[PDB]
DNA sequence: CGCGGACGAAGCCACCATGTGGGCTGTCGCCAGGC
DNA sequence: GCCTGGCGACAGCCCACATGGCATTCCACTTATCACTGGCTTCGTCCGCG
C-alpha cells in the first residue's frame, strides 16, 4: 500500500533533484542520520507530507530521499527489482567484484533496522555510481518493512539476488 | 449427561500404530488416549477391564490444528558403560552403542475441544477435578492447559461446540460471518485406526478400529477471539458462565 | 570445591572478536542486542598465556605427522623414512586400520582428520618410540600398503600425557576415548551489560605514488567496531582439577594461575588497530562448596544509559550479589577487588587491595 | 495432595539440549517459536543430584532406574514439564573456528571453520509431584518427606550440563512458587501463551503476569491451596502467589511442612 | 509525560480565568515573561526545565493583547493556519520557526515568546497545555521537540494547500 | 589354566507471489461569613 | 458545619521584508582453512587378565 506514497515521493523527488538544486542539496545533507537530527530540519519541507500519519517507516522514507539525492551527477543525470537484483545486475554488467559485493550484501541481511541504515547509502551509491539501476520505491517499502520483518525481507532481497544472477549467467549460454 | 474436555496446552501427542523407536501422533485426538486419561484420573489400574469406558462418545472440534514437531529424544547416552539401558540378554552393550535414538513426535500449539458425551461421565469429570494420576495429553512430560474441563455438567455439549465456547484469534472477512470450523464424529468416515482400548496392560496392550468423519461445519464469526490476549479473556468469561 | 570469578571490564572500541563477516559477535539478551566476546577465543588468550608463564606449552595441532617427520629427520632418519615413520605411528593406533587422514597434499605429509592435542615433549617421546623400530619401519616402508607396527599401548600412552592447559580445559578425541579428559574450567561468553548498536568505521587505504591526473584512495572499505563493558565469568572445579593433575600442589598452581590468567589477558583481535588492552574494572572471587552461580541475570535488563556504566554495573552486581547471598545461603568465601572507591560494595565478600593480593587470598581459601 | 513448583529461571548464552543437528530445541507456542529445554534432559540432572545429595526412593519420587530391569512400579508419580521460554527466541548462530598450531609458510588456514548455535532466554519451569501415592508406595512418611523436600531442593539448584564448558550458564532462579493443591496440579504455562515483547528484559514482567494469571485461575476456582513464593525481587509484590518468604530452603520448608 | 498534561490544562484555565477577572495578578504574571508567579502557578507543578516550562507559558499567557485576551494541534499547526489563514508570511515564519528548532532549553525561552505574542496577536488558536508540555519535554529531549513542530507545520500547511485546490 | 571381554562374520541397494497495529491516571487558594 | 464568595488601583493599539545562490572528480582487495562417533542382528573366537 506504502508503495503508492513511496512512488509518489520518488517521482517528485527525481524532478527536484534535477530542476532544483536548493531542493536536493537541502535533501542530501542528511543522508544516513535519523529525521531528529538537526542537519535533517531542512528535509521536512520535502519529505514531510508524504509520510503516512513506528519509525521505521519514516526513516525509510526519509532516507531514500536522502539517498535518492546524493547521487554523483553522473547518476542523477541519466518483476520490480530489489536491491539484490540491482546488486546482481551490478556484478554480471558493470563488472563489480563478486566475492566482496556477495559477502556485502549477506552482511547486511543480517543487521537490525538500525543497522541497515548505517550501511546502505555506502553501498546504494556504489551502486548508482556506476548507472546500476536501482528501482527507489521497491527499496523504501522494504526498507519500511525492514523494522517489523527479522529476515522476512531480507531472505527476499537475497535469494532474488542468488537467483538472478544465476539466471544472468545462464542466459549468457 | 455430558462434559467439555478442553485439550490445549504447549504440546500434546496422540500417537497410534508405532511400536519402534520412532514415535508418531494423530493430527487430532485419540479415543484410548483420552479414555487412559479418565482411566488414569480414576484410578484405573494397568489391566482392569476397560468397559465402564465403553459407551462414551467423542464429537472434537479443531481449534487450532497445531504444528507437528518432531523432538529428538535418546535414552541413556553418556553414561559409563555399566550404567546403560540393560540388554534382554542382560549384557549391557558397549557404550559407543548404549544409547537409544528415538524420534518422537508431538503437536504443538494446537488445541481441540472434545465433547465427551456418555453415560456417567459426569462422575468422570467430578474425577479430572481430583485425579488419582496426573491427567497428560499424551506423553506424561507433557502437562494439561489449567482449563482442563471447560463446564462439569452440560446437557447436549455438541450443541455448544456448534456455539456459544470461544475461538483463537483467525481471519475474519468483513461482512463474514460462520467461521468454518472442522467438527470430528465417531460411507462418509474419514479414517480407521485402532483406538478403541481393549485393555491397557503394559503386557499386551490390544486395541480395536474407530471410523473417524470429520464434517467441517460453520459456527458464527462472533465466537473467534480477538487478536491478543483476548481469547485468553472470553474463555475464562466463559468458565464463570 | 567451585572458584568461580566474575569481572567487569570496559574495552574501548576494541571489536577483539569478530563473526564471519567482520561484525562483532552479538547476543540479544533480555530482548536488547548486546556485543559479545566468545568464551573459546577468551579461553585461548588465557591458555597461551598460562603455557607461557607455567612453561609447559601443549599443541593442537592438526599437522602431527609433519612435526614428527622433523623430529625424526633431526634424529639421523631420511626424509622418506621419517615420513613413512610418521605414517606409521599414526596407522598403528585406534579401533580401525589407523587414524584417517585428510586427502594427500602435493609435497607435504597428509593431515590427520582430526585436531590432536598434546604437550610437546609427549610429541617428542612419539618421535622415540618410532624411532627404537626403525627397520621394521624400513620394512614396512616397502610394502604397498604397511600395516601399523608400532605397539599401541605405548603410543597410547604417550598420547595420554596431559598438560596443565589439558587438565585445565579437556580435550576429546573421537578416535581415542581414552585420551579424553574433562575440562575443569567453565568459561562463559562475556557480553556487554548495556545494549550496543555496532558502530562503522569507513576506512581508505591511501595510494602512495601521486597520480599523474586522478587521485584518489588505494582501497576504501568499512570495518565494524564497538565498545562497552563487558561481564565475565568463569568457573573452576576444584575436584576434577585435582583429578586430572593428581596433585593438589600442582592443581594450586594450576588455579592461582588461572586465575591471574584470566584477569590480565585479552583476546588480541585487532589490536594492532584498536590497542583495547585494559583491566578488569572490578572482580570478584567467590569460593563456593555447593554449586557455581553466574551473576548473569543480574545484567538481563540492559542499562539505559548516558551515563557511565561502571559504577552502576558495579552496584548492580553488587545487589544481585546481595540478594542471592540472602535467597540462597550459603558458607563460600566471598571477596573482591575495585578500582573505584566510591562504593563501598558490602555484599561481595571482605575487599582486598589489588588483584594478586586477592587471588592469593582466595586460592588459599580454597 | 500434589505439591507443584514454577520456577522463572533464565539462562544466558548458552546451547543446554540441542537437535539431531547442533540447533537447540524450540516449541512454537502462542504462534511464537521459543527455544526449550526437554523435560528428560532436566530430569536426569535433577535426579542424579538427588540420587548423589540422598546418597528405593529414586525408583519412587522418579518412576524407575533407567539401568535396572523393571520392577514392577515404572511411574515414578513426578511429572516433569517441558521448559520453555518466557518469550519467542530466534536462533543465534556463533561462527568459530579452531587454531592449527603448527604454521606451515602459510598463515591462517584455520584448523576447522564451524558454525554452532546457541540462544539465551528466561525459561519458565515448571514440575509436579504426587505426594498420595509417594507415600502409598514409599511406606515410611518420612522417607518420602526427605526425598520430596530435596527434590524441590535439587529442582532449584540444578542446571543441565550440555556445552557448559564452552558457556557457564550456571544460574538461579528469580522466582519459585510452590503451591499445595490437593484439587489437581495446574501449569501457569498459558501466562505465556503471548511471547512477551522485548527490549526492556523479562524477569520482571514475565512476574506480574505470572501474576495476573494466578489472581484469575485463583478467582474462577477458589481452593484451599497452601502457597508461597520467593523471588531474587523485592520490588513488587505479587499478592496473588501466596505469602513471601526470605529465602528458597526456607520456602521449601514451609512448604514440605504445609503437606504433613 | 500524560500526567504533566493534565496539571498543564488545569493551570491553563486557572490562570485563563485569573487574566480575565483580576488585573493585578495578571499583571504580576506580566512581568516576568518574580515571587508573584510563585504564589500562583505553583501549585499546579508535578527538574528545572518542567517548571520553567510551567512559568514562561503562564507570562506570555498573561501578556496577550486584550483583543486575544478576552476571546490536539501544536505549534507547528498553529504556525500554519497563521499562516494560511491571517496571510502571514511563511517564508519568514519558516526560518522564525528553524531558528526556535535550533536552540537549546534557555535558548527557547529567548524566541518563544515574540513569535507567541505574534500570533496571539493576530488572534490564531494556541493550545496552550501542549505548549507548556513541549517545553517541558524539551529538556528532557529537545530534537524531537523541535522536529515534531517541523514536520506538522509543513506537512499541515500542505494538506491546507490540498484543501485550498 | 580358566574366564571374561572384545572383535569378527555377513546381508548389504540411487519465467512471476504478498498487508498490520491501541489501556492508564490524579487536585486545591484561603479565610471569613452566613445559612 | 458546610458551602460559597471574596480578596484598592495595575492601560490601550498598531506594526512584522524582499532575493539570490546550493560543487565536482576518484577509488572498493587478497588467502587459507571446512572433524569425528554411534545408537543392526547372534554367535564364536581370540586375547587378556586373574
Amino acid at each position: 500500500y506504502i508503495l503508492q506514497h513511496a512512488d509518489a515521493l520518488v517521482k517528485r523527488v527525481s524532478k527536484l533533484i534535477v530542476n532544483e538544486p536548493a531542493a536536493r542539496a537541502a535533501l542530501r545533507r542528511g543522508v544516513g542520520l535519523a529525521p531528529e537530527d538537526p542537519r535533517m530540519l531542512a528535509a521536512h519541507r520535502v519529505v514531510a507530507p508524504y509520510v503516512p500519519v513506528v519509525h521505521a517507516v519514516e526513516r525509510a522514507f526519509y532516507a531514500v530521499a536522502a539517498i535518492m539525492a546524493a547521487q554523483p551527477r553522473s547518476a542523477r543525470d541519466q518483476r520490480r527489482p530489489n536491491l539484490g537484483v540491482s546488486l546482481a545486475q551490478a556484478v554480471f554488467d558493470k563488472g563489480l567484484n563478486a566475492d566482496s559485493t556477495e559477502q556485502r550484501l549477506h552482511l547486511i541481511a543480517r543487521q537490525n533496522l538500525d543497522g541497515v541504515h548505517r550501511h546502505l547509502p555506502r553501498l546504494v551509491l556504489y551502486l548508482r555510481s556506476d548507472q546500476v539501476h536501482i528501482d527507489w520505491g521497491i527499496l523504501i517499502r522494504d526498507l519500511a518493512r525492514w523494522g517489523h520483518t527479522p529476515r522476512h525481507v531480507a531472505r527476499e532481497w537475497v535469494q532474488d539476488y542468488h537467483r538472478t544472477l544465476e539466471t544472468l549467467t545462464r542466459q549468457a549460454e | 449427561s455430558g462434559f467439555l474436555l478442553r485439550l490445549a496446552g504447549p504440546m500434546q501427542s496422540w500417537g497410534e500404530h508405532s511400536m519402534f523407536g520412532e514415535r508418531d501422533t494423530l493430527p487430532y485426538p485419540s479415543r484410548s488416549g483420552l479414555i487412559g486419561m479418565f482411566a488414569a484420573a480414576q484410578g484405573v489400574r494397568r489391566g482392569d477391564p476397560l468397559d465402564r469406558y465403553k459407551e462414551l462418545k467423542f464429537t472434537v472440534r479443531v481449534d487450532r490444528p497445531g504444528v507437528r514437531l518432531v523432538d529428538f529424544h535418546t535414552i541413556g547416552g553418556g553414561l559409563p558403560k555399566e550404567r546403560t539401558v540393560p540388554t534382554a540378554a542382560g549384557e549391557r552393550r558397549d557404550p559407543k552403542k548404549a544409547t537409544i535414538v528415538t524420534s518422537r513426535s508431538y503437536l504443538a500449539d494446537a488445541v481441540f475441544t472434545v465433547a465427551v458425551t456418555g453415560p456417567e461421565a459426569d462422575t468422570i469429570a467430578d474425577a479430572l477435578a481430583a485425579p488419582y494420576w496426573q491427567p497428560y495429553l499424551g506423553r506424561r512430560a507433557f502437562v494439561p492447559d489449567p482449563l482442563l474441563v471447560l463446564r462439569r455438567r452440560v446437557a447436549d455439549p455438541v450443541r455448544e461446540l456448534v456455539e456459544a465456547v470461544p475461538l483463537p484469534h483467525r481471519r475474519v472477512e468483513e461482512d463474514a460471518a460462520t467461521v468454518l470450523v472442522d467438527l470430528i464424529y465417531e460411507t462418509r468416515t474419514l479414517t480407521v485406526l485402532n483406538d478403541v482400548p481393549l485393555s491397557f496392560d503394559s503386557k499386551s496392550r490390544r486395541y480395536s478400529t474407530r471410523q473417524i468423519r470429520v464434517v467441517p461445519t460453520e459456527v458464527p464469526a462472533t465466537l473467534v477471539a480477538g487478536p491478543g490476549r483476548d481469547y485468553q479473556n472470553k474463555l475464562f468469561t466463559y468458565v464463570k458462565q | 570445591t567451585f572458584v568461580d570469578i566474575h569481572a567487569i571490564q570496559t574495552l574501548p572500541y576494541s571489536n577483539i572478536n569478530r563473526d564471519d563477516l567482520g561484525s562483532p559477535k552479538t547476543v540479544v539478551y533480555g530482548g536488547k542486542e548486546r556485543t559479545r566476546v566468545s568464551s573459546q577465543s577468551w579461553k585461548r588468550a588465557v591458555r597461551h598465556e598460562v603455557e607461557a608463564r607455567l612453561g609447559d606449552k601443549a599443541v593442537r595441532t592438526r599437522r602431527i605427522i609433519s612435526e614428527i617427520a622433523k623430529r625424526l629427520r633431526e634424529r639421523g632418519w631420511d626424509a622418506d623414512l621419517a615420513d613413512a615413520g610418521a605414517r606409521q605411528v599414526v596407522l598403528s593406533v585406534g579401533k580401525k586400520s589407523g587414524i584417517k587422514l585428510e586427502k594427500e597434499k602435493d609435497s607435504e605429509a597428509p593431515a590427520t582428520s582430526v585436531l590432536f592435542y598434546l604437550p610437546v615433549p609427549a610429541i617428542d617421546e612419539l618421535a622415540a618410540i618410532a624411532d627404537e623400530h626403525r627397520d621394521a619401519v624400513a620394512k614396512e616402508a616397502a610394502k604397498k600398503t604397511p600395516k601399523g607396527i608400532l605397539p599401541a599401548d605405548r603410543i597410547t600412552e604417550v598420547l595420554k600425557s596431559r598438560n596443565v592447559s589439558v587438565n585445565l580445559f579437556g580435550r576429546m578425541l573421537a578416535e581415542l576415548p581414552s585420551t579424553e579428559v574433562d575440562g575443569a574450567v567453565q568459561f562463559a561468553h562475556a557480553f556487554t551489560v548495556h545494549g550496543t548498536t555496532v558502530e562503522v568505521d569507513f576506512f581508505t587505504a591511501v595510494d602512495d605514488i601521486p597520480k599523474e591526473n586522478d587521485h584518489g584512495s588505494g582501497h576504501m572499505n568499512a570495518g565494524q567496531f564497538s565498545a562497552g563493558t563487558f561481564y565475565r565469568y568463569a568457573n573452576v572445579n576444584l575436584d576434577r582439577l585435582v583429578e586430572n593433575t593428581g596433585d593438589a600442589q600442582t592443581a594450586r598452581t594450576a588455579v592461582a594461575e588461572f586465575l591471574r590468567a584470566f584477569l590480565s589477558t585479552v583476546p588480541s583481535g585487532k589490536q594492532n588497530a584498536t590497542a583495547a588492552m585494559t583491566l578488569p574494572d572490578l572482580v570478584h572471587i567467590a569460593v563456593r562448596f555447593d554449586r557455581p552461580i553466574s551473576f548473569a541475570p543480574a545484567f538481563e535488563t540492559a542499562l539505559y544509559g548516558s551515563d557511565g556504566y561502571t559504577l552502576r554495573a558495579c552496584q548492580e552486581l553488587n545487589n544481585y550479589a546481595e540478594r542471592l547471598r540472602e535467597v540462597w545461603p550459603d558458607d563460600a568465601i566471598r571477596g573482591y577487588a575495585t578500582v573505584e572507591n566510591k562504593t563501598d560494595l558490602a555484599a561481595l565478600g571482605e575487599r582486598y587491595d589489588s588483584y594478586p593480593a586477592l587471588i592469593d587470598a582466595m586460592v588459599a581459601a580454597a
